[PDB]
């Protein structure tokens, strides 16, 4: 679940 | 006489075939009774905190106020989060009361080219700024909600261990649960008992006859005294044979007694199931809470430097559009005063 969050790329 | 010998063997072959036959009957029964009812005393076990629960707990006392830090490392992403909204905010009200502005001036009078291409890059750069940070929201919203979810647990985990193995539910039994527990394990026990002595006695009855094939064959050699003979080793044999019967007779009252406290036993069964059913359910969002925990340090992680790197360039675009912005509206002062 919380595993799979991811942020975006910059 | 070889023939004598021969027809004593074959006497001692049927009455052992007898015993291993009333034997095999019995434990049927038994056997089918023990797997149809499927029967204990570690009850102290939940009162124990787990090895591998313990090893976490160590895992945060090691760091001091690891759950703290986190936890407030948590409420400064918040923090940068409202931060760059509120900026993005601040260059989106500047772009909207410019545009507002050159609607009105170009109404007054019927520019600058490089200004209006400036203009046009920082609203592309914002509403970039704008898909990457609304794209984040609901992963930084996520990621509170999973700390709030499981910082209670966290605590609990850094706290001291008496309060872990407090959380854990423990068994409460009356005194009469706790007989019904003795009795059927008191049971069980005879029934374990019986079955040894049972292994035992066909044994040595199987010993008897076999140290009798070693004497009165193998080594020595009689003549008519074989009648007698017999007659003394097949004394033994029934001496033997008296004890097995009483312990084959003895299994049904012991059948019986066990069944019974087997009905009794039913409530205690259901108590104790669900016992066992709340205990590894609090155990597993215990243990579940330090996997997030894991996760949450890498997460927080990388949010606060994909924030950080995203509150500069924002930071950056603000001082871009005040500028640029301010230098529209000058031109404007200058230009609609000479008119």
């Amino acid at each position: 679940n919380i595993k799979s969050l991811s942020f975006p790329k910059l | 006489a070889h023939e004598a010998s021969s027809l004593y063997s074959e006497e001692k072959a049927k009455l052992l075939r007898e015993m291993m036959a009333k034997i095999e009957d019995k434990n049927e029964v038994l056997d089918q009774f023990m797997d149809s009812m499927q029967l204990v005393d570690n009850l102290d076990a939940y009162s124990h905190i787990p090895p591998q629960l313990m090893e976490k707990c160590a895992a945060l006392s090691v760091r001091p106020d690891t759950v703290r830090n986190l936890v407030q490392s948590m409420q400064v992403l918040s923090g940068v989060f409202t931060d760059v909204e509120a900026s993005l905010k601040d260059i989106r009200d500047l772009l909207e009361e410019d545009e507002l502005l050159e609607q009105k001036f170009q109404e007054a009078v019927g520019i600058s080219i490089t200004s209006k291409a400036e203009l046009a890059e920082v609203r592309r750069e914002w509403a970039k700024y704008m898909e990457v940070h609304e794209k984040a929201s609901f992963t930084n919203s996520e990621l509170h909600r999973a700390m709030n979810l499981h910082v209670g647990n966290l605590r609990l985990l850094s706290g001291p261990l008496d309060q872990v193995r407090a959380a854990l539910p423990t068994p409460a039994l009356s005194p009469e649960d706790k007989a019904v527990l003795q009795n059927l394990k008191r049971i069980l026990a005879k029934v374990q008992e019986m079955r040894d002595q049972r292994v035992s006695l066909e044994q040595q009855l199987r010993e008897l006859i076999q140290k009798d094939d070693i004497t009165a064959s193998l080594v020595t050699t009689d003549h008519s005294e074989m009648k007698k003979l017999f007659e003394e080793q097949l004394k033994k044999y029934d001496q033997l044979k008296v004890y097995l019967e009483q312990n084959l007779a003895a299994q049904d009252r012991v059948l019986c007694a066990l069944t019974e406290a087997n009905v009794q036993y039913a409530a205690v069964r259901r108590v104790l199931s669900d016992l066992d059913q709340k205990w590894n359910s609090t155990l597993q969002t215990l243990v579940a809470s330090y996997e997030a925990y894991e996760d949450l340090m890498k997460k927080s992680q990388e949010g606060r430097d994909f924030y950080a790197d995203l509150e500069s360039k924002v930071a950056a675009l603000l001082e871009r559009t005040q500028s640029t912005c301010q230098a529209r509206e000058a031109a404007r002062q200058q230009l609609l005063d000479r008119e």
